[PDB]
């Protein structure tokens, strides 16, 4: 399977493409986002959503809705994407860091994410579980346009790949693939066909 | 409908009225124009219900320390303020500004606020800063001072970009509000 | 720009915005309604490049709506309601201002350099309309000398004490802090004194050398003054049937500096009251 790995993995983009534009729409439509410390009276959910021109986030401090997003102008329906220096998950965060009353405890060490803007302001996140945690740092990296940090991506990734190239082996069935390319028969150097074109 | 009494006071080599003029004007960056008058005001809506409100452009000459005070009763809030760049400000407002200010006026919630904080970060600004040994003075100390007070907010602005100004001013409105 | 449509390319727009909108609150809005979401610095002039290159260019400022006449009220006592109505809806035409300095930058004083170019705008319909915004339809400029500066500035200043002089003159349960503000702002100009400003820039014969011919102007703010003067008084008034102790301080400050200044018109200005 050299020839056949060297094939399946040389044409990759468009999987990559396909899933980044996946976690577009996951990010546009969005959920409820979970706030920090939301205990005396403070509304954990609150929705953030993406702009259909993927360029300005509706969020804010927005109700306990179970429904999740509602669509409207949020709190602040502007996060300025061209300007984000990056998201902080884990102990990068300096709201993890924390040792007053907004202590995240150690249970939400893999909910941490803080966008980076205005080189001061952060937005120190919550992720309701792991899955969309990834989904959301890959979706905000697919705005970065870099690679992706989800479990779940790397697994569509190998599993949809898997996928088209299996379903290409069909013309190939009871045929073999040198390993070394067949050798390529001397064209003619005249073009007159003789036969016309089209 | 409602009014919002708001003193503001500071070394003049600052020109805080210039920040508070291009607000109220909702003028374009660098576009003010300077009146001949002080004590600006402006009706504004925060949330709800708009408010209207008026801005105390207080001289920050020492002498005028008998006068301002008179000022200073029932102001719902007040704001401190500096300039980012001048260590000279911060040693007034450290040593005089907020001292005599929480003196006078002990139970009211202040603001602190930068100012030139495209300034603060000016290469040529800060070199000469270093060049006069005056430093650009960052944010992390301006938010211990903010400590030291406890002041319900402190913020850094500008005012040839207006940055964060507006935040300046809901959060000053949101003080009470 | 050039990727705008036809029919925006080029073009200058007004918007009648909401009861408060901030001019980026309202610039921000319609960033979510365009991509290529940049402002230019140039305000006031175009830009010829983007006249013709793509990259939509945009632009957004408050601009003064010009007062309408309300036909047959032109000097009838008619009470502000009327007029605050007419103030903003029912108009066609937008002045705006601007900034220069022309003249020597003297540190202690702005107004040796301060001329306006007011950019006037007359769009085809006049708001409100059947759409929340209209292009632009003849677009004018202004110039300003700091004589007219102080002048309408002056003005403006008079008809602004006018307007909370009957506004607290008709209600009662009405906040004295405007008073104060006011009352403050004008008494003392203690952060730059404009008074002593025009005393410097036209009052002094230097400005008679420069502008010995415009010296018929000179005199118009002297009558400005004068006609402020009694505004003054009754300002002084209603603050004293608005005083409370806490202005007693105030209020002394405020009466002694008016006398101060009632004088410094009638002979140091030697100007004449009415």
């Amino acid at each position: 399977s050299r020839p056949i790995l060297e094939l399946k993995e040389k044409i990759q983009p468009e999987i990559l493409e396909l899933i980044k534009q996946q976690r577009l729409n996951r990010l546009v439509e969005g959920t409820c986002f979970r706030k920090l410390n939301a205990r005396r009276r403070q509304d954990k959910f609150w929705y953030c959503r993406l702009s259909p021109n993927h360029k300005v986030l509706h969020y804010g401090d927005l109700e306990e809705s179970p429904q999740g997003e509602v669509p409207h102008d949020s709190l602040q329906d502007k996060l300025p994407v061209a300007d984000i220096k990056a998201v902080v998950t884990g102990k990068d965060c300096p709201h993890m860091k924390e040792k007053g009353a907004l202590k995240q405890n150690k249970e939400v060490l893999e909910l941490a994410f803080s966008i980076l803007y205005d080189s001061n302001c952060q937005l120190n996140f919550i992720a309701p579980d792991k899955h969309e945690y990834c989904i959301w740092t890959d979706g905000l990296n697919a705005l970065l346009g870099k690679d992706m940090m989800s479990d779940l991506t790397r697994n569509d990734l190998d599993t949809l790949l898997s996928m088209e190239i299996k379903l290409r082996l069909l013309d190939l069935e009871n045929i073999q693939i040198p390993d070394a390319p067949p050798p390529i028969p001397k064209e003619p150097s005249n073009y007159d066909f003789v036969y016309d074109c089209n | 409908m409602q009014a919002i009494k708001c003193v503001v006071v500071g070394d003049g080599a600052v020109a805080k009225t210039c920040l508070l003029i291009s607000y109220t004007t909702n003028a374009f960056p660098g576009e003010y124009i300077p009146t001949v008058f002080d004590n600006y005001s402006a009706n504004v809506m925060v949330d709800g219900k708009p408010v209207n409100l008026g801005l105390w452009d207080t001289a920050g000459q020492e002498d005028y320390d008998r006068l301002r005070p008179l000022s200073y009763p029932q102001t719902d809030v007040f704001l401190i303020c500096f300039s980012l760049v001048s260590p000279a400000s911060f040693e007034n407002v450290r040593a005089k500004w907020y001292p005599e200010v929480r003196h006078h006026c002990p139970n009211t919630p202040i603001i602190l606020v930068g100012t030139k904080l495209d300034l603060r970060d000016d290469k040529d600004t800060i070199e000469k800063l270093k060049e006069k040994k005056l430093t650009p003075i960052t944010y992390p100390q301006g938010l211990a001072m903010a400590k030291e007070i406890g002041a319900v907010k402190y913020l850094e602005c500008s005012a040839l970009t207006q940055r964060g100004l507006k935040t300046v001013f809901d959060e000053a409105i949101r003080a009470v509000l | 720009g050039q990727g705008f449509p036809s029919f925006l390319r080029n073009k200058i727009f007004i918007y009648r915005g909401k009861e408060y909108e901030r001019r980026e609150d309202f610039s921000l809005r319609l960033l979510t309604q365009f991509p290529n979401a940049e402002k230019m610095t140039s305000t006031t002039p175009p830009g010829e490049d983007i006249k013709s290159s793509p990259k939509q260019y945009m632009q957004c400022f408050t601009v003064k709506p010009v007062m309408s006449l309300p036909p047959s009220y032109k000097d009838k006592p008619v009470p502000e309601q009327i007029l605050n109505y007419y103030r903003a809806n029912e108009v066609q035409q937008f002045r705006y201002s601007r900034p220069f300095r022309k003249g020597e930058k003297d540190p202690d004083n702005e107004f040796a350099t301060m001329w306006i170019e007011r950019t006037t705008y007359t769009t085809a319909y006049t708001f409100p309309g059947i759409l929340k915004w209209f292009e632009v339809k003849q677009i004018s400029t202004e110039e300003i000398s700091p004589l007219e500066n102080a002048i309408e500035t002056m003005e403006l200043t008079n008809e602004r004490i006018s307007n909370c002089v009957q506004q607290h003159a008709w209600d009662r349960s009405l906040s004295v802090h405007p008073l104060s503000m006011l009352l403050s702002g004008i008494v003392d100009p203690a952060v730059m004194g404009g008074f002593s400003n025009y005393e410097k820039a036209f009052f002094t014969e230097k400005y008679l050398q420069e502008h010995p011919e415009d010296q018929e102007k000179v005199e118009l703010l002297k009558r400005l003054i004068a006609l402020q003067m009694p505004l003054l008084t009754e300002g002084i008034r209603i603050h004293g049937e608005k005083l409370t102790e806490q202005l007693k301080p105030l209020h002394e400050r405020l009466s002694s500096c008016f006398r101060e200044l009632k004088e410094k018109v009638e002979k140091h200005y030697g100007v004449i009251t009415l």
